[PDB]
C-alpha cells in the first residue's frame, strides 16, 4: 500500500503592474505609533512591471533553519591517570556552553522539539618518551544519568551496569554513535529564558538553571587501562527535529559570559563611519 | 508496504521519492523540511482595528 | 541474506542530513501541546517587522540612544544633506545589526525589496517637506538635490500622518545578491535632502529629529544558510 | 533572390549581391518576458531612436592585412540615443543586426570571414599578464590582428591564426558567420539575439560579443584595377531595453 | 586636455595603460620578426599651442637572416637576398653526390636576431 | 505502484538507394558564403544501395560525454609540522587547475549542471630515520566554506565546529567520501568564459575570476598530532550530472598557462608533411 | 535486520558509475532556467559544421593563414597534382585539428561518411574545371589523372555557385574504424587534378586559391570515449 | 513503491531495470544518460531563407 502525500510549495508574491496615479489614496503616509508595520509593496510607490516571482522562502522556515547538527560540548578523558576522576567524562546537559547554537536557539523564548544526538569520539596517543605498543581498538560507553539516578565514582563502578539508564557502547573505527530523543520535558516547551527564581521568597537561583534539569552524561573507556597513556575527546552534536518555536526575541548583541546567566558587558550598538552622510566613492578611474 | 511517495524539491522556470518508517516511535522519524507556512500579520500587524494601506493610518 | 554493496559516502557524518535513528527512550509519552501565543513558522516573519536603524552611527554616539535619531533643524539648510547610506542590509554597519540584518547574516544570498519608514519626531506645529531618494548603482552617490531628484525618490510632507515609507524596489540583474556584498552585487545608496525646509512658530524648539525603521517587503527571501560572524567564544562555558 | 532590404527605425539598407541572412541560432531578438525577468521596475523601450542602423568608420583591405575586430557594445556607446540610454541606465539588453559591406569589381579576388563570437575572452601577449581595456576595444576604431606573434605589455596576443583566444582560426565556423567572397557576394548579414547567462546585463562592463573580420584569401588585382577596397560595418540594435536609471556614468 | 591620437605602428603595437590625457605615457613594441627603430615611449607634454606627444612614432623594420651558408658539391635553387622571417632556402646536390640531412633551411628569429635553422645538407661522393 | 518509462533510441539515418541521374538538380553545387553547411548524403553524389543503419549517437550526447568523474585538485597536508599552515589543506573552488576537465568543459560557453563530488584521500608515512609506531586509523574532516564564512587559522580552530558549513568526517580504509551538489550559482548558467571586467570603469580583474565565487575547501586530520610525521594527499573529483550546455566554441589549441587567465603562447595550426601532395606509399613488397 | 551479503566490486570508486548520493545542500532552490540561445544536445552537432581544413600544411606555412588555401594557377599544369591527402579524420595532421578531428579525438571508434566542400576563391571571371577523386584503400595513391579517374570522383565546374561537395562515402568492412588508424582500418586517400585548366581574361590575376571545409554526414557516429592527446600539463595551476 | 521500470541499453541486429529514488532532493538523483535528442540545423543551417539541397544555393 502506497500513499501519496501532497507538498505545496510557497512562492513569494509577484509584482503586479502599475501606472500613473493622481488620487487621495496615500499608501505611503502611515503612523508607526500604532505598532503596525507598513505593507507598501513597490507597486504602490513607483511604476512597476508585472514580474512572475518564483523564489521560495523554504530554507528560512524554522525546521530548515534549526535542523542542522551543531556541537554543544567537548570533553576529554584518559585511559590511565592518577586522579581516577579524569578516567571518565561527565557533564550536565544543556545547549548553553557553545555560543553558536545557543545564540541560534535564543531568537525564540519557548522551543519544543525532538532531537537527534550524535557523538564524535576521537582518541590520541599521549606524547611521551617510550611510545610504541599494540593496543587493540578502544571501545567506549556513554551513559545517560536522568535526574535522580546514582552517578559513577570510578570507571569500575557498579553504576555502569546500566540496567535502566540508556547507554551506548561503540568500538572506535565505525560510524559515529547516533540516537534520537523525544521531547523530554515537564513544561509544554523548553523555556530558553526564565525571569524568576526557584524559591517562593523571591530568592534562590535566577533564570534558566531553575527550570531545566535534564540529567548528566558519563563517558568511559570500556577496555581497561593502557600500557602507555592515551586521551580521548568526545564531542556531542544536537540536531532538533520536529521543531516548534514561540515568541521570538531580538538576537543577542553582546558576547556571552557564562552558561549560567545572561550577564554581559555593555557593547556599542553598531560600528562607526566617518559622518552621517558618508557613502564611499567607488566609481573612479 | 506502508510507504508514502511524496514530491521532491525541484526548481521552477521521476520527481517522487519514497518514505518508509521503521521504528515504533515518532521521535525517530525524519524532519519535516517540507512544511512551508506563514502568518506574518501576527507580528507585522498586531492591532485591534484593521488598517487598509490606502487610507490614512489615523483620521 | 540480501547481497548489498556500499557506495561512497558510507559511514560518514554529514551535519545536514536527515535519516531516521533509534529512539533512546522508547514509548515515551510527551507533554501535551499548548497553544502558547505567538508562534513563529518562518524567519522572514521576524524580518518583516520594523526595527529602528542606527543611522547616526558616527563616533562618540555609538553607545548612546542618539545613534538612532537623525538631526533636523530650521533655517536655510537646503545646501546640506540630511543623511545618506549605502544599501547593504547585511554588511553596512547601519544595517547589519537590525532585525533584517541579524536575520540575513545567517544566510548567504538575499533577494527582495526593502521598506524604510521615516518618523518625524518634532513638535506638533513644525512643518517641513523632505526628499528621500534611492539611486541604483552605477555612479557615485549624488552630492546635490538636483542629482538625487533624478533617482527613485519620494517627497514626504510632514503632517498628521507622521511617518512615510520609501520602498526600495528590487533592481538587479542577478536573481539574488550576496549578503557579504562586493562591488559586483552592489545595491545602491539612499540620500535625503530638504525640499522646502522646516518652519516653526514662536515658542517651539528648532532642532527636531527623524528616525528610520527598516523592514523587508512581502517578496523578500534569503537562502544558503551560513554561520553568523557576530557571536564568538574562546573556550567552552560561554 | 540576391536583392534585399532591411528597414530599421529611420534607416534602410539596400543590397543586390547578398548571399543570405544568418539568424544566429535560428533565434530572433525578443523582449524580456515576464517570467524570465528579475528586475522589478519598468524598463525604457525607445524602439526607434535606438534600434536603427549605426555606421562605424571603414577600414582599408590591403593586400597584406591580417584582420580586424570590434566589441559590441562599447562600439555603439557614442552612437546617438543608444549610447546615451546606455549611459544613464544600469542594466541593458538588446540584440543586433550586423551588416558588413565590402564591394569589389569582377577583376578582384578575395575572401573574408565575418564572424560573431560570444564572450570572446582574449589573451595577453605576456602570458603572465593582464590585458588593458584599450587593448580589447578602441570604440569604433577597429583593433587589428597581426601576421606574427605580438609583444608588448597588456596588448592582446593578436596573431591571426589563433584569433587572440587560443583556438584555431579555422574552427571559428562554429560561431554565427558568413563569408564575403569577392566573386559572389559583397555583404554579410548576421542577426544576433541576446546571448548571455543573465536576463539583462550591464553594458559598460561586459563586451557581450566580438565581431571579427578575417581575410582568409587575400586581395589581388592586375594592371590598373582599383587599389583601394574599403570595408564598412553597420550595426543596428533590436528589441533594446534598459532598466535601472540613475545619473550618467563616466569613464 | 587630450593629446592627439597616438596612431598605429604597423607590424607593431601601442600600449596606452592610462589614456592619452595630459601627462600620460604610452609604449611601443614590434611584432615577432621586426626590429624597433625609433623611440620606445611617448608622453603627453605641452607643445607650444597645444599638448602633443613627446616622441614621434617608431618603425618596425623587418629582421633578416644572413645569406644562407653555401655548401660544397651542391647548389641552391635560385639563391636570393632579402631572406626575411619564415622564408626558405632549398638546396640540392650535384652529379654523383648523395644528399644528407635537412635538404632545406628555414629562417626564424631568436633573441630578436635572425637565425637560420639547423645546418644545411651534405653532398657525399 | 510501478511506473513504466519510455526510452526511445535514436539511430542514425539509413542510406536510401539511388540510380543514374541526368537532371538539372545539382545537390552538390552550393555556396558556403551563406554560412550554411551542405547536406549532401552520399546517395546524392554516387549510386548507393539501401543500407539499414543501426548505429546510435548515444555515447556522444552531452550527458554521456561529461558525466564522468575527473580530478580537479590535489593537495597535501601533514599531521605534524612547524608551520601550522601545512597541517591543513585549503583551496578556492574551480574546475580550472587541471587541463583535462577544463578543456572538456570549455567547448561550451555556458554550462549548467549538478555535480557528484568524490574525494580520494591517501596518507603515507614520511621518510625518516626512526620509523615504526602504532598509530590508529587516521580520520579526516573536509569542510566547505561558502563565500563569507570564517576560515580556519589552525587545525585547532573554533571554525571546525562546522555548525552550518557542511563537512565530512571519514576514517581511512573505507569507500571514498562522496556527496551531491546542486546548481549553486547566481546566474542562470556557469559561464566558463566572460569578456568583461568587475569594475564599471572598465578595469579591475578580467574574465572568469570576476564571475564565479564558490568558496573554499579546508581538509584536516581530526586525530591529532603524530609521534612521527605523516603526510596525506587529497584529490577531488567532479562529475557533472543533469547537464545542460549552450553556445559551443572551438576546442582549445594552445596549451594552458594559468588558472586565472586564457593567456597563451602562439602555436602552429597543425603539424607538417613533406609536400601538399604527399600520401605515403604503403602497398609495397 | 535484513541479512545482506557483499559482492565483489564493493567499496570501490569506478570513475564512470552513476549512483545516487546525498545532497550536501538540502532543500536548495536553484536559479530558474533561461532559454539562452544555442543549446547543444549532442556532440555530433559540432562535428556536422564546416571547418576550414589546413591542407597546405607544408613547413614554413604552419603559423600562417596560407596553411588554409590551396594554390591554383593558369597555364598548362595538367601534369601537376593540385593536392592530395589521406582520409584519417582523427590522425592525419590535415584533419586532427578540425572540429571533426578535435571531436573525434575524444572517442576511439568512428563510422560514417564525410563531406568535403571546396570553395573557389579567385576572380569572378576565372573559369576552370577540377576533378576530385576518392580511392578506397587497397593500392597506392594515384599518380596520374587516368588513375584518379577510376576512383569515386566528381567533376566540379567553377561558376556562379562557387563551392562543390565531394561526399566521401563509407566503404569499409568493419562497422567501425579506429580513430588511431592503422593499415588494417585504413580509409583511403583523396586527390585533386585539373580537368581542363584555369582560363582568365586580360587584367585579372593568374594565381587563385581553393579552400576545403570538412564536416560529417548525417550518418556519422563515434563511440568508446577516451582522453584527448592534445592537452597536457606538467603541474597543477594550469 | 514509487518505482519505475524502464528499458536497458541493448544492441540491435529481462531488458527492464528498476529505479527508486531515496533522497528528498533532485540534485541527488542519477544521471539522465538515456535522453538522445538532436537539432543540428541550429548550427548547421542557421539561415533566414531555406535552401533545398537540389536547387542552386543562389539564383
Ligand atoms: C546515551 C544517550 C545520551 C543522550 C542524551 C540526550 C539528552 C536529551 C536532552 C535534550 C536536550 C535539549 C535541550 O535541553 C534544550 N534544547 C534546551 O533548550
Ligand atoms: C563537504 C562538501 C564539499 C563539496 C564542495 C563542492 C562545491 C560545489 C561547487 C560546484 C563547482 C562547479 C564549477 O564551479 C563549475 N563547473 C564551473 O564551470
Amino acid at each position: 500500500v502506497v500513499e501519496a502525500v501532497e507538498n505545496a510549495v510557497a512562492r513569494v508574491a509577484d509584482t503586479i503592474s502599475s501606472g500613473p496615479s493622481n488620487s487621495q489614496a496615500v499608501p505611503a503616509l502611515t503612523a508607526v505609533e500604532t505598532g503596525h508595520t507598513s505593507q507598501v509593496t513597490p507597486s504602490d510607490t513607483i511604476q512597476t512591471r508585472h514580474v512572475r516571482n518564483y523564489h521560495s522562502r523554504s530554507e528560512s522556515s524554522i525546521e530548515n533553519f534549526l535542523c542542522r547538527s551543531a556541537c554543544v560540548y567537548m570533553g576529554e578523558y584518559h585511559t590511565t591517570n592518577t586522579d581516577t576522576s579524569k578516567l571518565f567524562a561527565s557533564w550536565t546537559i544543556n545547549a548553553r556552553r557553545m555560543v553558536q547554537m545557543r545564540r541560534k536557539l535564543e531568537l525564540f523564548t519557548y522551543v519544543r522539539f525532538d532531537m537527534e544526538v550524535t557523538f564524535v569520539i576521537t582518541s590520541k596517543q599521549d606524547q611521551g618518551t617510550q611510545l610504541g605498543q599494540d593496543m587493540p581498538p578502544l571501545t567506549h560507553q556513554i551513559m545517560y544519568i536522568p535526574p535522580g539516578g546514582p552517578i559513577p565514582k570510578s570507571v569500575t563502578d557498579y553504576t555502569w551496569q546500566t540496567s535502566t539508564n540508556p547507554s551506548i557502547f561503540w568500538t572506535e573505527g565505525n560510524a559515529p554513535p547516533r540516537m534520537s530523543i523525544p521531547f523530554i520535558s515537564i513544561g509544554n516547551a523548553y523555556s530558553n529564558f526564565y525571569d524568576g527564581w526557584s524559591h517562593f521568597s523571591q530568592n534562590g537561583v535566577y533564570g534558566y538553571n531553575t527550570l531545566n534539569h535534564m540529567g548528566q552524561i558519563y563517558v568511559r573507556h570500556v577496555n581497561g587501562s593502557s600500557p602507555l597513556p592515551m586521551t580521548s575527546t568526545v564531542r556531542m552534536y544536537f540536531k532538533p527535529k520536529h521543531v516548534k518555536v514561540w515568541v521570538p526575541r531580538p538576537p543577542r548583541l553582546c558576547q556571552y559570559k557564562n552558561a549560567s546567566t545572561v550577564n554581559f558587558t555593555p557593547t556599542n550598538i553598531t560600528e562607526k563611519r566617518q559622518s552621517i552622510n558618508y557613502i564611499p566613492e567607488t566609481v573612479k578611474p | 508496504m506502508g510507504a508514502q511517495v511524496s514530491t521532491q524539491k525541484t526548481g521552477a522556470h521521476i520527481i517522487h521519492y519514497t518514505n518508509i518508517n521503521y521504528y515504533k516511535d515518532a521521535a525517530s522519524n525524519s524532519a519535516n523540511r517540507q512544511d512551508f507556512s506563514q502568518d506574518p500579520g501576527k507580528f507585522t500587524e498586531p492591532v485591534k482595528d484593521i488598517m487598509v494601506k490606502s487610507l490614512p493610518a489615523l483620521n | 541474506g540480501l547481497p548489498v554493496m556500499n557506495t561512497p559516502g558510507s559511514n560518514q557524518f554529514l551535519t545536514s542530513d536527515d535519516f531516521q535513528s533509534p529512539s533512546a527512550m522508547p514509548q515515551f509519552d510527551v507533554t501535551p501541546e499548548l497553544n502558547i501565543p505567538g508562534e513563529v513558522q518562518n524567519l522572514m516573519e521576524i524580518a518583516e517587522v520594523d526595527s529602528v536603524v542606527p543611522v547616526n552611527n558616527v563616533e562618540g554616539k555609538l553607545d548612546t540612544m542618539e545613534i538612532y535619531r537623525i538631526p533636523v533643524q530650521s533655517g536655510n539648510h537646503q545646501s546640506s544633506q540630511v543623511f545618506g547610506f549605502q544599501v547593504q542590509p547585511g554588511l553596512d554597519n547601519v544595517f547589519k545589526h537590525t532585525l533584517l540584518g541579524e536575520i540575513l547574516n545567517y544566510y548567504a544570498h538575499w533577494s527582495g525589496s526593502i521598506k524604510l519608514t521615516f518618523v518625524f519626531c518634532g513638535s506638533a506645529m513644525a512643518t517641513g517637506k523632505f526628499l528621500l531618494a534611492y539611486a541604483p548603482p552605477g555612479a557615485n552617490a549624488p552630492k546635490s538635490r538636483k542629482d538625487a531628484m533624478l533617482g527613485t525618490h519620494i517627497i514626504w510632507d510632514v503632517g498628521l500622518q507622521s511617518s512615510c515609507v520609501l520602498c526600495i524596489p528590487w533592481i538587479s540583474q542577478t536573481h539574488y545578491r550576496l549578503v557579504q556584498q562586493d562591488e559586483y552585487t552592489s545595491a545602491g545608496n539612499v540620500t535625503c535632502w530638504y525640499q522646502t525646509g522646516i518652519v516653526v512658530p514662536a515658542g517651539t524648539p528648532t532642532s527636531c529629529s527623524i528616525m528610520c525603521f527598516v523592514s523587508a517587503c512581502n517578496d523578500f527571501s534569503v537562502r544558503l544558510l551560513k554561520d553568523t560572524p557576530f557571536i564568538e567564544q574562546s573556550a567552552l562555558l560561554q | 533572390d540576391r536583392v534585399r532590404s532591411i528597414t530599421l527605425g529611420n534607416s534602410t539598407i539596400t543590397t543586390q549581391e547578398s548571399a543570405n541572412v544568418v539568424v544566429a541560432y535560428g533565434r530572433w531578438p525578443e523582449y524580456l518576458k515576464d517570467n524570465e525577468a528579475t528586475a522589478e521596475d519598468q524598463p525604457t523601450q525607445p524602439d526607434v531612436a535606438t534600434c536603427r542602423f549605426y555606421t562605424l568608420e571603414s577600414v582599408t583591405w590591403e593586400r597584406d592585412s591580417p584582420g580586424w575586430w570590434w566589441k559590441f557594445p562599447d562600439a555603439l556607446k557614442d552612437m546617438g540615443l543608444f549610447g546615451q540610454n546606455m549611459y544613464y541606465h544600469y542594466l541593458g539588453r538588446a540584440g543586433y543586426t550586423i551588416h558588413v559591406q565590402c564591394n569589389a569589381s569582377k577583376f578582384h579576388q578575395g575572401c573574408l570571414m565575418v564572424v560573431c563570437v560570444p564572450e570572446a575572452e582574449m589573451g595577453c601577449s605576456q602570458v603572465d599578464g593582464t590585458v588593458n581595456e584599450h587593448s580589447l576595444s578602441e570604440g569604433e576604431t577597429a583593433k587589428k590582428f597581426a601576421s606574427t606573434s605580438t609583444n608588448g605589455t597588456n596588448t592582446v596576443q593578436s596573431i591571426v591564426t589563433n584569433a587572440g583566444m587560443g583556438v584555431g582560426v579555422g574552427n571559428l565556423t562554429i560561431f554565427p558567420h558568413q563569408w564575403i567572397n569577392l566573386r559572389t557576394n559583397n555583404c554579410a548579414t548576421i542577426v544576433m539575439p541576446y546571448i548571455n547567462n543573465v536576463p539583462m546585463d550591464n553594458m559598460f562592463r561586459h563586451h557581450n560579443f566580438t565581431l571579427m573580420i578575417i581575410p582568409f584569401v587575400p586581395l589581388d588585382y592586375s594592371s590598373d584595377s582599383s587599389t583601394y577596397v574599403p570595408i564598412t560595418v553597420t550595426v543596428a540594435p533590436m528589441c533594446a531595453e534598459y532598466n535601472g536609471l540613475r545619473l550618467a556614468t563616466s569613464l | 586636455k587630450s593629446c592627439p591620437n597616438p596612431g598605429e605602428i604597423r607590424n607593431g603595437q601601442i600600449d596606452v595603460p592610462g589614456g592619452i590625457l595630459f601627462g600620460a605615457t604610452i609604449s611601443f613594441s614590434c611584432n615577432t620578426g621586426y626590429k624597433l627603430f625609433g623611440s620606445t615611449s611617448s608622453f603627453c607634454l605641452i607643445s607650444g599651442s597645444s599638448v602633443q606627444w613627446s616622441d614621434p612614432l617608431p618603425e618596425c623594420r623587418e629582421i633578416y637572416c644572413p645569406a644562407p651558408p653555401q655548401i660544397d658539391n651542391g647548389i641552391i635553387q635560385g639563391e636570393r637576398d632579402h631572406y626575411g622571417y619564415r622564408q626558405s632556402v632549398t638546396y640540392a646536390c650535384n652529379k654523383g653526390f648523395t644528399m644528407i640531412g635537412e635538404h632545406s633551411i628555414y629562417c626564424t628569429v631568436n633573441n630578436d636576431e635572425g637565425e637560420w635553422s639547423g645546418p644545411p645538407p651534405e653532398c657525399r661522393g
